[PDB]
């Protein structure tokens, strides 16, 4: 795989699962919120998706906890995959800039 | 309203245990050191400066400020 | 390190960028119709058009002023036989003025290269807009964009 | 088709679908690649010749002909099937039986597709 | 042998080192200095050994200045936290004192010193595996403990009579 | 030029040397992803689907003592979550994911090339020291066939509500 036209790109996914863990194991962290419920980001996400799974065809309505968590949770792991993907890259075992 | 317990054995074991942390970490992170002698201490503590003291002193109590304001938040502190 | 000079050429008007020149953007535009290799210009022409003439019905078909008639899907699928029609002849006014009458075999840059795609793009537009009629008609899902589920 | 609703207990043409389907996408990866000329397989093979009646060259040619001929044959026959049916409420066996059909029609439901029989009445005859 | 067998084998370590089992799945010795983290471990496992012990004694003994928690490990809240704060600064005193001012990575190891060697005694290969040993079991073992007192809320050696579930 | 398909061509990616490989990728994920992930994701799969397709079975036979008391009755997913309360799926997820952190090192290890995909060294019994490749394709052929036996039998609990065996028993 080449990022651009002579530049090679590993694009390993295990950067994306580390990722991925990094975010949400601190994301258990439960908050006794009427958002959270008792229960953590991840896990609130989680039990939002079951509950909407029950009821398919019909959307989360706004105002329902489910955006908000949704939201903050991509938004933390879409940072942290950024982050992840730098510390692989760029500081990582094969790098060759000094970042 | 959060809780804020009063002054106790509890808060200032938290406030010096902050600002030994905060001592020994700029030790390990403050890169350059101002130019002027250095307070009487050898070995690791060698190149000690009053204003790198000063530093690691006013952080250990932002530090210190808010493990006890987090603590007591939290119930555990008080 | 990412963004480069364009093919090695420093003063050439553009630049190696990841969205210009990696890897996923070179494999497919060169499998795209318009670039793929071994197609004739009348295959491009019926590609494009097929993949054209089905996503035109929908917009026309919603959104039309007999969009709360009866007779709403019927009246899309003309108009988006209007529409490619419109285009084939713009197509074909394009080709007659553009290229000239000299024989470069084919290459989708000749008068007979392009009014073979422009034949192409027709014959599969109006196929597409056909096609996507019947599957309107046919299946509940498309005429209510899945609010028969609700 | 009727009792394979959401709320339905049969899915016998969607599993038919199913199947025929799985099997008719890797059929087209495999015309695709006959058209691009990567691949050698010849159009309509499938590599399904379990008693190898079609080994020999000849037979092959021979059983291709035969293949083609009465596909074209059938093809004609089950249009005339279905448009019988469709006309006289009538399985092929018993149209065949039935000559003045016209006169013994048996009752049919609606094809699924009503408006191809718009003109029938109106424009066309409508002999029963 | 090495513990992990689906695993490159650490080169950092060697079998000179006590307690040397091959075991860095994560790799921290390529990352980290090897000194740093023998003689980290080697403190924490000193540490831990004492912590179990002194979980494990007060709830037999209490001193007499001191009033005892439903647990050892709820003794620390229940004490005076001067005691605490005390305690801190003799532990500073006594890691000032036995490294010579020599407290920080660059300068620890300085001299030629074996990770962990205070001067205290000789060092012997076989009494290094069993302290190393020792200290990791300790380690565990007062999570174990710790996290025993902390939730079913009554002394260990109580709550091995009872043995009730861990619950929250 | 397949064999699974012969009317198809080889997948290219598919060098036939891979226990199980049949040249069996109509669909062409083989060029998608490296062809030593998608093994070990298929080996992982197969592990995991075996024991659930074994687990599902051994349940319906027998149910460890205290545990029916705690599951009140429930089966297969229901039972799962009349334990998720107790923590026992807790336990569970827990310890599976210790293992996983050493699953992803040596993940890291096969991507680099050092290491066979679902190679993890386990062999106490010394079974498959005799013959490997015999071993390794009856791994992968039970693993798939565990798959669908898995996928199976959650699906026929989902419309029935009955357990493997009793669904068989009874429908
Ligand atoms: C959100 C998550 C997160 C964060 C905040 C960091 C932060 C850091 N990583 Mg990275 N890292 C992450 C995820 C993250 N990492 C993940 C998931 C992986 C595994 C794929 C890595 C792997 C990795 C390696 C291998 C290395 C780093 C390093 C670093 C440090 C310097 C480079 C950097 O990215 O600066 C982060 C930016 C800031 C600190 C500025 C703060 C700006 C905020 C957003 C405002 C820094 C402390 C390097 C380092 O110095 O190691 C200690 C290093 O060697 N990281
Ligand atoms: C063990 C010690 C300890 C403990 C137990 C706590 C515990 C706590 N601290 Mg903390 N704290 C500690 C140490 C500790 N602290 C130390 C050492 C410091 C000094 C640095 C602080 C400084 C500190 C501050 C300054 C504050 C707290 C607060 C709190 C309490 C509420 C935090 C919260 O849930 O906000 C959760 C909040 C959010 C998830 C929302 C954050 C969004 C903000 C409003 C905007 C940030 C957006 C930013 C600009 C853009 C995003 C980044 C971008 C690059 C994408 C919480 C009980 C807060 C408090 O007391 O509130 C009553 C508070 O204000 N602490
Ligand atoms: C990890 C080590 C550790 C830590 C952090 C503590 C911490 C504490 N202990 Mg101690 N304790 C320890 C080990 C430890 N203990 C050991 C090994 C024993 C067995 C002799 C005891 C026996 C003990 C008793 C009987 C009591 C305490 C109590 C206490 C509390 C007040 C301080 C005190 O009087 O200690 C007294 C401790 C000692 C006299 C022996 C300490 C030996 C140290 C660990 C050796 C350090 C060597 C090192 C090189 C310097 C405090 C929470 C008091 C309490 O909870 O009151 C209700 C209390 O009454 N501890
Ligand atoms: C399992 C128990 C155990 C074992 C087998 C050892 C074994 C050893 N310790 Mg000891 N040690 C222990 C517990 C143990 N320790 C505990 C709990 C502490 C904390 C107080 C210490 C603190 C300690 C220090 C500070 C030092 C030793 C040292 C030694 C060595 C010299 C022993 C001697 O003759 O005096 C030897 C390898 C000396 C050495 O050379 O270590 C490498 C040394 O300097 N130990
Ligand atoms: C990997 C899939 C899997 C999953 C997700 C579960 C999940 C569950 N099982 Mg288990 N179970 C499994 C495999 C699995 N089982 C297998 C393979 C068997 C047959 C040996 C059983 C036999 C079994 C019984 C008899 C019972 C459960 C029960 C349970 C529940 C509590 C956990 C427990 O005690 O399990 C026990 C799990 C095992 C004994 C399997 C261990 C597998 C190891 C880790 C294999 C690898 C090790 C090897 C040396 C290499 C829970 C719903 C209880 C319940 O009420 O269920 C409704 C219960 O009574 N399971
Ligand atoms: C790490 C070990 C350690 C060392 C090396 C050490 C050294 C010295 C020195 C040497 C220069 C002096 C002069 C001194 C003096 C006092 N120590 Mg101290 N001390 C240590 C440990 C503890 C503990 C655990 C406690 C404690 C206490 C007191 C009290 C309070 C008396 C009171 O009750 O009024 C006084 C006056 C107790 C306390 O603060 O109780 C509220 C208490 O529990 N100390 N201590
Ligand atoms: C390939 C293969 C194999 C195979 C095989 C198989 C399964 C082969 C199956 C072959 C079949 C099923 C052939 C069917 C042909 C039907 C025709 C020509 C019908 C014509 C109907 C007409 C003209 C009509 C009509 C009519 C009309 C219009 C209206 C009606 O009212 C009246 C009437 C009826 C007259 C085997 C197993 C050997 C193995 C080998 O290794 C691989
Ligand atoms: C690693 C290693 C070792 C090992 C080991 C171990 C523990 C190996 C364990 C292997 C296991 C558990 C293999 C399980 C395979 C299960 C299958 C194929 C299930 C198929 C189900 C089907 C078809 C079905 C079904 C069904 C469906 C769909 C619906 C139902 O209504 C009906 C029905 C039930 C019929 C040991 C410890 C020996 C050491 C050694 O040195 C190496
Ligand atoms: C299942 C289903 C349905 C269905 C259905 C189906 C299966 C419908 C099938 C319809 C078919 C197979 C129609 C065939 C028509 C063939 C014609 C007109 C051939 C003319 C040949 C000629 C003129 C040949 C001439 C010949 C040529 C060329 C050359 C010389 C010789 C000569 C004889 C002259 C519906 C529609 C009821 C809907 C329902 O909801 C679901
Ligand atoms: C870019 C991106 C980001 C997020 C994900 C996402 C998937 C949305 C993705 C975007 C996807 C997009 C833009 C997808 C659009 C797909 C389109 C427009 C597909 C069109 C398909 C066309 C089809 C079948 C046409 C079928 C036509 C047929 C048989 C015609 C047959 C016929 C012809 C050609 C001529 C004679 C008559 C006859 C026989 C009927
Ligand atoms: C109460 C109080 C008073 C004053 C100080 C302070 C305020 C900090 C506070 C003190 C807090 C203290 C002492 C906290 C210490 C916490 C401790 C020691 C926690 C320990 C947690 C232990 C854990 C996870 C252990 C997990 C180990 C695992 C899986 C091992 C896995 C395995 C490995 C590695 C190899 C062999 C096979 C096996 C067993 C599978
Ligand atoms: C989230 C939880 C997942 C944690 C994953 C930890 C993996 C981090 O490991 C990262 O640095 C290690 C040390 O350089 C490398 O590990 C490599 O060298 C190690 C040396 O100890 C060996 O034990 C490993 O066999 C080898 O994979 C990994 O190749 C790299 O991916």
């Amino acid at each position: 795989f080449e990022i651009s036209d002579g530049v090679e790109f590993d694009l390993n996914p295990l950067v994306l699962a580390i990722s991925f863990l990094g975010w949400s194991l601190p994301g258990l962290l439960p908050s006794n919120i009427p958002l959270y419920g008792g229960k953590g980001l991840t896990t609130a996400l989680f039990a939002e998706i079951g509950e909407h799974l029950q009821t398919f065809p019909a959307p989360p309505p706004i105002g329902d906890p489910f955006w908000v968590i949704l939201f903050i949770w991509h938004s933390g792991l879409f940072a942290t995959m950024i982050f992840g993907t730098i510390g692989y890259n760029g500081y990582g075992p094969k790098s060759t800039t000094k970042y | 309203v959060p809780q804020t317990a009063a002054w106790s054995a509890k808060t200032c074991s938290v406030m010096v245990i902050s600002n030994l942390l905060c001592i020994v970490a700029g030790r390990y992170v403050i890169q350059v050191k101002g130019s002027g002698p250095s307070l009487p201490l050898t070995g690791s503590f060698s190149n000690f400066g009053l204003p790198e003291l000063l530093a690691t002193t006013s952080l250990g109590h932002i530090v210190g400020s808010g493990a006890i304001l987090g603590l007591s938040y939290v119930g555990l502190l008080s | 390190q990412f963004v480069k000079p364009y093919n090695d050429d420093p003063f050439v008007g553009n630049l190696a960028t990841p969205v210009s020149t990696s890897s996923f953007t070179r494999s497919f535009l060169s499998n795209l119709p318009a670039y793929r290799s071994g197609l004739s210009p009348l295959l491009r022409g019926l590609e494009i058009g097929m993949t054209h003439g089905y996503f035109l019905v929908g917009p026309f078909y919603k959104l039309g002023p007999l969009r709360n008639s009866d007779v709403a899907l019927i009246s899309g699928l003309f108009s988006s036989i209007g529409l490619i029609i419109i285009l084939a002849a713009c197509l074909a006014i394009y080709g007659v003025v553009s290229f000239n009458e000299d024989d470069n075999t084919d290459s989708l840059q000749t008068s007979r290269g392009w009014k073979q795609f422009t034949s192409g793009w027709l014959v599969g537009s109006i196929g597409g807009a056909s096609f996507a009629y019947i599957l309107i008609s046919n299946i509940v899902f498309l005429q209510t964009s899945g609010l028969n589920l609700i | 088709l009727s009792m394979e609703g959401a709320g339905g207990k049969v899915a016998t043409m969607h599993q038919l679908l199913l199947w025929l389907g799985l099997l008719e996408v890797v059929s087209a990866f495999a015309t695709i690649q006959m058209f691009g000329g990567t691949s050698s397989r010849m159009p309509g093979e499938f590599g399904f010749d379990p008693l190898g009646f079609g080994k020999s060259e000849a037979a092959m040619k021979t059983y291709r002909l035969k293949e083609v001929k009465n596909g074209r044959l059938a093809m004609i026959g089950i249009g005339g099937m279905v448009h019988h049916y469709l006309l006289t409420g009538k399985g092929p066996l018993q149209f065949l039986g039935g000559i003045p059909n016209y006169k013994s029609c048996i009752e049919h439901p609606a094809s699924g597709l009503p408006y191809l029989m718009k003109a029938v009445g109106p424009v066309l005859p409508k002999i029963c | 042998q090495m513990a992990v067998p689906f695993l490159q084998p650490p080169s950092k370590l060697s079998s000179s080192m006590q307690g040397y089992a091959g075991f860095d799945p994560l790799g921290f010795s390529e990352k980290f200095d090897v000194n740093w983290l023998r003689e980290a471990e080697i403190k924490n496992g000193r540490v831990a050994m004492l912590g179990v012990v002194g979980l494990l004694i007060p709830e037999f003994i209490t001193l007499p200045m001191y009033s005892a928690g439903a647990t050892p490990y709820d003794s620390a809240f229940t004490v005076p936290a001067w005691a605490l704060i005390q305690i801190t600064l003799g532990c500073g005193a006594a890691e000032y004192y036995m490294h010579k001012g020599k407290m920080t990575p660059d300068n620890m190891f300085d001299g030629s010193r074996a990770p962990g060697d205070f001067g205290w005694g000789k060092a012997d290969p076989v009494m290094a595996t069993k302290e190393i040993k020792n200290g990791r079991l300790a380690m565990l073992a007062f999570g174990g403990i710790m996290h025993q007192q902390l939730i079913t809320k009554m002394g260990t050696f109580a709550h091995l009579v009872d043995f009730k579930p861990l619950v929250f | 030029m397949s064999p699974s398909i012969p009317f198809l061509k080889k997948p290219d990616a598919l060098d036939g040397t891979a226990a199980g490989d049949i040249g069996f990728d109509p669909l062409g994920f083989s060029s998608l992803a490296d062809i030593k992930f998608l093994q070990e994701a298929e080996i992982k799969h197969c592990r995991i689907a075996m024991l659930a397709a074994a687990g599902s079975i051994a349940q319906d036979i027998f149910t460890f003592p205290g545990y029916s008391a705690l599951t009140g009755g429930a089966k297969m997913t229901a039972a799962h979550d009349k334990l998720v309360a107790t923590g026992t799926m807790g336990q569970i997820l827990f310890w599976v994911s210790f293992a996983e952190v050493f699953g992803t090192v040596a993940l890291f290890d096969t991507l680099d090339g050092k290491r066979a995909p679902g190679d993890f060294k386990f062999d106490p019994l010394g079974m498959g020291k005799k013959n490997m490749a015999d071993m390794q394709l009856k791994e992968i052929k039970n693993g798939r066939l565990a798959m669908l036996g898995i996928a199976g039998m959650t699906h026929g609990y989902f419309i029935s509500g009955k357990g493997p065996l009793e669904l068989l028993g009874n429908f």
